[PDB]
């Protein structure tokens, strides 16, 4: 529901969270910007890419001024990240379909909607999979009554959920993990008047969210290969990372 | 170096 009772955790995540119109503004901005149209390819593709990496530039943004993760080392806060770029990305994604959701098409950030129908007649087999399979989740989510209060502090679990073992400061981190679920668990308990372990319905979907970021991963590198990718992506170079 | 760390690194 809203919250009499709210983990301070999660009150704070709230304020943290940045402006969907001015992110759209800016984003909408960077894609104004003249570029070297190549022309063995449609523009779209470019703009789509540059789409994607504005919108990991404002989750990086968004990263930064985290509790705990303000505290880290640049060390440790480049190994966070580049374990859970594509996991927030497409969390940014689900999310988006969740608030602004029409059955027959997906949003993107920069407020544009396309149709399933063109997305099934003009993109290939593994994208048109990844957007279904996306779909899925945000219908699962949907039914399962998301809120605000439960995506940021999901958003939070994703940005820690990593081995301690890849990390330098093991107990400022272990205790941030720790203290996400708890916020996760204690907001579900006093929240969903419903029946089913919502603490534990929701973190299926992160498991389902992680897998279908890794196929996302994998599209991302077959561009790659074919070297569609432009030149300096960022996410490409997120892609190229050391794997922890 | 890369991208990312220029980003962290930003004073903003
Ligand atoms: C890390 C994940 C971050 C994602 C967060 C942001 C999500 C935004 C998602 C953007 C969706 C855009 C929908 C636009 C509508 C649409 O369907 O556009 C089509 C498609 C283009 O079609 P394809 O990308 O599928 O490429 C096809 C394909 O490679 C064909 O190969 P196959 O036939 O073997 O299948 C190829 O055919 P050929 O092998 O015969 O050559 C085909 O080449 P050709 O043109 O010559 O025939 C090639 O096109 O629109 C695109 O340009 C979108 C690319 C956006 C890049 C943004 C980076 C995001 C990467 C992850 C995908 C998001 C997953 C969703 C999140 C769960």
């Amino acid at each position: 529901s809203g919250g009499p009772n709210v983990p301070e955790l999660i009150l704070q995540l709230l304020q943290l969270e940045p402006d969907e119109d001015q992110v759209r503004a800016r984003i909408l901005g960077s894609l104004q910007e003249p570029t070297k149209s190549r022309p063995d390819q449609p523009a779209a593709f470019g703009l789509l890419c540059r789409m994607a990496d504005q919108t990991f530039i404002s989750i990086v943004d968004w990263a930064r001024r985290c509790m705990v993760f303000k505290e880290l080392e640049v060390a440790d806060q480049m190994t966070l990240l580049q374990n859970c770029w594509s996991e927030l990305l497409v969390f940014d994604h689900i999310y988006r379909q969740v608030q602004h959701g029409k059955e027959g098409s997906i949003l993107l950030v920069t407020g544009q909607e396309v149709e399933l129908t063109t997305v099934a007649t003009q993109a290939g087999s593994l994208l048109h999979s990844l957007v279904l399979r996306a779909q899925e989740l945000v219908l699962q989510l949907l039914a399962l009554q998301l809120d605000r209060q439960e995506f940021v502090c999901l958003k939070f679990i994703i940005l820690f959920s990593l081995d301690l073992k890849f990390l330098n400061n093991h107990i400022l981190v272990k205790d941030a993990q720790e203290k996400a679920n708890a916020a996760l668990l204690d907001y579900t308990l006093c929240h969903y008047p419903h029946s089913g372990d919502k603490f534990q319905q929701l973190l299926l979907c992160l498991v389902e969210v992680r897998a279908l970021s890794m196929q996302a991963k994998e599209y991302l590198y077959h561009k790659h290969l074919g070297n569609e990718m432009p030149r300096n992506n960022l996410l490409i170079e997120m892609l190229q990372a050391k794997q922890t | 170096p890369s991208l990312l760390k220029k980003l962290l690194l930003a004073p903003a």
